RNA sequence: AGCCGGUAGCGGGCGUGGAUCCCUGGAUGUCCGAAUGGGGGAACCCGGCCGGCGGGAACGCCGGUCACCGCGCGCGCGGGGGGAACCUGGGGAACUGAAACAUCUCAGUACCCAGAGGAGAGGAAAGAGAAAUCGACUCCCUGAGUAGCGGCGAGCGA
RNA sequence: UGGUUCGUGGAGCCAUGGGGGAAUCUGGGCGGACCACCGCCUAAGGCUAAGUACUCCGGGUGACCGAUAGCGCACCAGUAC
RNA sequence: GUAGGGAAACCGAGUCCGAACAGGGCGCAGCGGCCGCAAAGUCCGCGGCCGUGGACCCGAAACCGGGCGAGCUAGCCCUGGCCAGGGUGAAGCUGGGGUGAGACCCAGUGGAGGCCCGAACCGGUGGGGGAUGCAAACCCCUCGGAUGAGCUGGGGCUAGGAGUGAAAAGCUAACCGAGCCCGGAGAUAGCUGGUUCUCCCCGAAAUGACUUUAGGGUCAGCCUCAGGCG
RNA sequence: CGUAGGGUUAGGCGGGACCUAAGGUGAAGCCGAAAGGCGUAGCCGAAGGGCAGCCGGUUAAUAUUCCGGCCCUUCCCGCAG
RNA sequence: UGGUGUUGGCUCUUGGUCGCGCCUGCGUAGGAUAGGUGGGAGCCUGUGAACCCCCGCCUCCGGGUGGGGGGGAGGCGCCGGUGAAAUACCACCCUGGCGCGGCUGGGGGCCUAACCCUCGGAUGGGGGGACAGCGCUUGGCGGGCAGUUUGACUGGGGCGGU
RNA sequence: GGGCCUGACUGCGAGGCCUGCAAGCCGAGCAGGGGCGAAAGCCGGGCCUAGUGAACCGGUGGUCCCGUGUGGAAGGGCCAU
């Protein structure tokens, strides 16, 4: 439940629409809405842990952007990263986005 | 998911070969154990360049040999040794043939590379193989003579 | 050419060597407040380091400096908080109307939040939509209560 | 799912939470399901004055009020209480 | 506005239904002497009434949003404090007795307990008084508990469809079957109330039909004005 | 009550420059559309812990505070062991 | 609660499926067990015939096919019998079935490395483990909660009646 | 009671009954194509007055009217139910 560190995907609000009845396209009289109420749709967030520069960095990321973390690791080889803290590494990585 | 193997691997494939695995396998095993890498464009380029570079240095050697077949195979190495009738007092070693080959003819060679089991102990005409590269075996005809 | 605020009086002064007064700039600006050395029941309390004062080491006072976060190579730059309406964005009701009520309405309104600024938003076509056409966006008039949408109801409305 | 006049409708368009997942102009999106034809346009980076809104503030003007009016307050009022 | 008719294609003083040149629906057609005059229509003003707005004014009980409250009260948490005096006399222990050893009995000692009586303290039983009070819950007499599930100071935490509740829908700041403040907000009120100078003319209804209608409406009836007819 | 003038004196009393309790806050860290909610350490937080003053005299009005008598605490410096 | 993401390795067993190897097909009739439709007038043999015996395998009870050994230079065809179609030999493809394989769907076992727990120690150990959790979606249960509805006439209203 | 039959019509419809509306009712006559009758003529269900339900939404048959740049298509209109 929250924000993709990579895509920025964030919880959104959606309606949940409840319907009863037979569709017109199937010869029915039509659909009637028996309810509309708000709900949230969350990103499929998951944890991704990666060693980069001998440190363990972890990302909270939508499943859709799981490959985007590894691509960031690749692009990180060109960086003086050794000896920085994991907060600092993650910043350099994110900055590559 | 396509990866490039970094090692030979039991019923998967051979080093440098590109195979297709389930992303879980790549992400959570192969990559973290250094056993493979993502088949990205940016490192497919690199594999291409490694295949390139190896094949440069292979055929470059298979010329340095082949061209050394040209300098030998067109000469006879004549070695005078003190000997009576047909049996030599001392002997002609590989280390000798090599030291001989530089002094006349010019070519410098590695004794150890030459295929001579026991030091030659009789006068005569000998045909001796060099092997400066497997697949490129050379004929060094050596005439060992008296005086 | 008077003046020492409303404000007279006591008691004293100032102004043609130009006062009071008005405008601009500067100086001073206790403490609290974002409040930022630390603490705290705002306006109180308690410290570290450098410098000074006193007889001054204890004690006290005076000047300077010390929060946190971001960005850039300890140091630089920036942020923080406020503002009547206006503005964008993130969230977002109900009464009520439907002469009952649930879809629908009220309304993306009230309100909470974040952010901006003297405006904000939008903006230079992966547009429009039938013209062989136009030519970013914004804003006004009109198109039009049209086209449509609608328990095809109440109404809504390009 | 939301946005649009569009409430599931023949429902396209714009947007996007989930899954799948391309291509580089012989590419792609669009003209209201879909198909063909004929056209229009170039997505997935950013900025951009002015014409627009408001009125704490200053000024001008009222077929505006005149102390029960007009701002809650003409007065030491967001006060006394 | 100058053309209508048709769901439409479409035709047009016509058009639609129809086989119809039938029948029908809905449509089409100034005065005077070329001049004036009036007129379709349309624009502006004025007035009546209608629609949308809070729409004649005042009035709910309620509903929703955002805040403010546990200095009252309820529970819990931390830390302290208080409980005169008197009475009853558990276990145990010691000794005596008993027995094979025991159980057990007796005495003394002992000092237990949501034990007893009763102040402080905490209550609030019955009665009387008070009743524009001394008091928006008091006073007098009486009465319950009073080492306990006791009482109490200070410091804290939990709140609105929420808390808290030895439970009474109790209490959450003197009215709680859903707190208070401000806001939506001028909610809505088919109900009740109120609606302000003068003169002149006319002058009703309380029925019918239908109505989640019946003390509310729509149409008709009945009143009134303007124009026309006669 | 109106007007005016005077009146509250501390190293030892109480609180602070000491400690921690509930709770609160909160490096690290965790969570949540925003606002924000949590959170071992630490910090704050007392009517609990800790810490050195008793008797008398004096003023219209203060007194363990002024005075008098007898006692005491910490801190700085020094000397000696 | 199904599907799907996060979500992986190995194995066994079943099911679908292609890609091969295959074997396989029994009406009157016709020698004999004739799957189709072509190519077909020849094919086979020291890459040892006619036939004698032992094993598998289907078995319409007559065989078919698959192996082993002698024998080791023979056998079927076109014709003709013949039936809708007829014979050796080569294909394109079916009925059913088998063993390798691809690819999968379901179950079972195991693994570890995602993910979860845990360990004075932590680029690690231990435990669970691709489950659980968590995202999207499916259907269900659901006064725990929410918004509401719950007619009129009526010798008051309800009950009855309408 | 019997014979032949399907007028238990299609296109309309002068004029009325009733009546707040909307409904309900009766209907001569002309045209098309019929039935019965020699003909006059009768027949647009039933001696009559009850046997019923507006709109909205939708189904089916027909029509070929609209078809979102164009041809179709989706979907609708219209007649019948
Ligand atoms: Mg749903
Ligand atoms: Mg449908
Ligand atoms: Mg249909
Ligand atoms: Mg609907
Ligand atoms: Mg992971
Ligand atoms: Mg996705
Ligand atoms: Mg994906
Ligand atoms: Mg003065
Ligand atoms: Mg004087
Ligand atoms: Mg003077
Ligand atoms: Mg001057
Ligand atoms: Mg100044
Ligand atoms: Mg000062
Ligand atoms: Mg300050
Ligand atoms: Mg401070
Ligand atoms: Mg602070
Ligand atoms: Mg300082
Ligand atoms: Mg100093
Ligand atoms: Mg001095
Ligand atoms: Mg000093
Ligand atoms: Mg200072
Ligand atoms: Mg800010
Ligand atoms: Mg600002
Ligand atoms: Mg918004
Ligand atoms: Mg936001
Ligand atoms: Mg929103
Ligand atoms: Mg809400
Ligand atoms: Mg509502
Ligand atoms: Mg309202
Ligand atoms: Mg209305
Ligand atoms: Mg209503
Ligand atoms: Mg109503
Ligand atoms: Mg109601
Ligand atoms: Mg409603
Ligand atoms: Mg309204
Ligand atoms: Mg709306
Ligand atoms: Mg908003
Ligand atoms: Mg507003
Ligand atoms: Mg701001
Ligand atoms: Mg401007
Ligand atoms: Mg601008
Ligand atoms: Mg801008
Ligand atoms: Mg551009
Ligand atoms: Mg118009
Ligand atoms: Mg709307
Ligand atoms: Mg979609
Ligand atoms: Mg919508
Ligand atoms: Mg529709
Ligand atoms: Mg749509
Ligand atoms: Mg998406
Ligand atoms: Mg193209
Ligand atoms: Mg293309
Ligand atoms: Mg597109
Ligand atoms: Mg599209
Ligand atoms: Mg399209
Ligand atoms: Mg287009
Ligand atoms: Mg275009
Ligand atoms: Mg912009
Ligand atoms: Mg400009
Ligand atoms: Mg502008
Ligand atoms: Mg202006
Ligand atoms: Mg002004
Ligand atoms: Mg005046
Ligand atoms: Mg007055
Ligand atoms: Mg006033
Ligand atoms: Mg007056
Ligand atoms: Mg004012
Ligand atoms: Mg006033
Ligand atoms: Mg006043
Ligand atoms: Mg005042
Ligand atoms: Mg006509
Ligand atoms: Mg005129
Ligand atoms: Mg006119
Ligand atoms: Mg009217
Ligand atoms: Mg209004
Ligand atoms: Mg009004
Ligand atoms: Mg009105
Ligand atoms: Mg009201
Ligand atoms: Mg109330
Ligand atoms: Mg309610
Ligand atoms: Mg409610
Ligand atoms: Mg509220
Ligand atoms: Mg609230
Ligand atoms: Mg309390
Ligand atoms: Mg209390
Ligand atoms: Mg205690
Ligand atoms: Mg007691
Ligand atoms: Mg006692
Ligand atoms: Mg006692
Ligand atoms: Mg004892
Ligand atoms: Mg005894
Ligand atoms: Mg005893
Ligand atoms: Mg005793
Ligand atoms: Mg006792
Ligand atoms: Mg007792
Ligand atoms: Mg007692
Ligand atoms: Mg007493
Ligand atoms: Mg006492
Ligand atoms: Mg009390
Ligand atoms: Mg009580
Ligand atoms: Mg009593
Ligand atoms: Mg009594
Ligand atoms: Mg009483
Ligand atoms: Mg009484
Ligand atoms: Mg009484
Ligand atoms: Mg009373
Ligand atoms: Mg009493
Ligand atoms: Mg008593
Ligand atoms: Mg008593
Ligand atoms: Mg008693
Ligand atoms: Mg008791
Ligand atoms: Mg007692
Ligand atoms: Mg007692
Ligand atoms: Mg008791
Ligand atoms: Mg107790
Ligand atoms: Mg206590
Ligand atoms: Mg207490
Ligand atoms: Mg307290
Ligand atoms: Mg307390
Ligand atoms: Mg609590
Ligand atoms: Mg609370
Ligand atoms: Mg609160
Ligand atoms: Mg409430
Ligand atoms: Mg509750
Ligand atoms: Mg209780
Ligand atoms: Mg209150
Ligand atoms: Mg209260
Ligand atoms: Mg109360
Ligand atoms: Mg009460
Ligand atoms: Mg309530
Ligand atoms: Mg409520
Ligand atoms: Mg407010
Ligand atoms: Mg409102
Ligand atoms: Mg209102
Ligand atoms: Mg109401
Ligand atoms: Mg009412
Ligand atoms: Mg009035
Ligand atoms: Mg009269
Ligand atoms: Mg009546
Ligand atoms: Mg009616
Ligand atoms: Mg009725
Ligand atoms: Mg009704
Ligand atoms: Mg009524
Ligand atoms: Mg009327
Ligand atoms: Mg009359
Ligand atoms: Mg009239
Ligand atoms: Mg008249
Ligand atoms: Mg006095
Ligand atoms: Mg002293
Ligand atoms: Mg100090
Ligand atoms: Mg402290
Ligand atoms: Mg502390
Ligand atoms: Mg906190
Ligand atoms: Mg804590
Ligand atoms: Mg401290
Ligand atoms: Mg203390
Ligand atoms: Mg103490
Ligand atoms: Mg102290
Ligand atoms: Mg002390
Ligand atoms: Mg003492
Ligand atoms: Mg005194
Ligand atoms: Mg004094
Ligand atoms: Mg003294
Ligand atoms: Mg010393
Ligand atoms: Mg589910
Ligand atoms: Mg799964
Ligand atoms: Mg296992
Ligand atoms: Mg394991
Ligand atoms: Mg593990
Ligand atoms: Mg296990
Ligand atoms: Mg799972
Ligand atoms: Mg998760
Ligand atoms: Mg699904
Ligand atoms: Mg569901
Ligand atoms: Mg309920
Ligand atoms: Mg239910
Ligand atoms: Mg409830
Ligand atoms: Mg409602
Ligand atoms: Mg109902
Ligand atoms: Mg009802
Ligand atoms: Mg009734
Ligand atoms: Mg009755
Ligand atoms: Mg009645
Ligand atoms: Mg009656
Ligand atoms: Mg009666
Ligand atoms: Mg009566
Ligand atoms: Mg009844
Ligand atoms: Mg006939
Ligand atoms: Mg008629
Ligand atoms: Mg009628
Ligand atoms: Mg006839
Ligand atoms: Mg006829
Ligand atoms: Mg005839
Ligand atoms: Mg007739
Ligand atoms: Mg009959
Ligand atoms: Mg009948
Ligand atoms: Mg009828
Ligand atoms: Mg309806
Ligand atoms: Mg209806
Ligand atoms: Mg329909
Ligand atoms: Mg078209
Ligand atoms: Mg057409
Ligand atoms: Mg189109
Ligand atoms: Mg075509
Ligand atoms: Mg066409
Ligand atoms: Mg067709
Ligand atoms: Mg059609
Ligand atoms: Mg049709
Ligand atoms: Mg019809």
């Amino acid at each position: 439940s929250k924000v993709c560190e990579i895509s920025g995907k964030r919880p959104i609000v959606a309606n949940s629409i409840q319907r009863r009845g037979k569709a017109k396209r199937e010869g029915g009289v039509g659909k009637k809405t028996t309810g509309i109420s708000k709900r949230r749709q969350y990103p499929n967030l998951q944890k991704v842990r990666v060693r980069v520069a001998g440190q363990e960095i972890t990302f909270r990321v939508a499943a859709s952007h799981i490959p985007k973390v590894y691509e960031l690791v690749e692009r990180a080889k060109g960086l003086k990263l050794e000896g920085l803290s994991p907060k600092e590494i993650k910043k350099e990585l994110l900055k590559l986005l | 998911m396509k990866v490039i193997l970094l090692e030979p691997l039991e019923n998967l494939g051979d080093v440098g070969q590109v195979v297709d695995v389930k992303p879980g396998y790549a992400r959570n095993y192969l990559l973290p154990r250094g056993l493979a890498v993502l088949a990205t464009e940016s490192n497919l380029k690199a594999l291409e360049a490694r295949i390139r570079a190896q094949a440069k240095r292979l055929a470059e050697r298979k010329a340095e040999a082949e061209r050394l077949k040209e300098i030998l195979e067109n000469l006879t190495l004549t070695i005078p040794v003190r000997a009576g009738e047909t049996k030599i007092y001392g002997s002609v070693t590989a280390k000798d043939i090599a030291e001989a080959l530089s002094r006349q003819h010019g070519v410098t060679i590695d004794p150890k590379r030459l295929a001579l089991e026991k030091p030659i102990k009789e006068l005569g005409e000998y045909v001796l193989t060099y092997k400066p590269h497997p697949e490129v075996p050379i004929q060094l005809k050596v005439s060992v003579v008296a005086q």
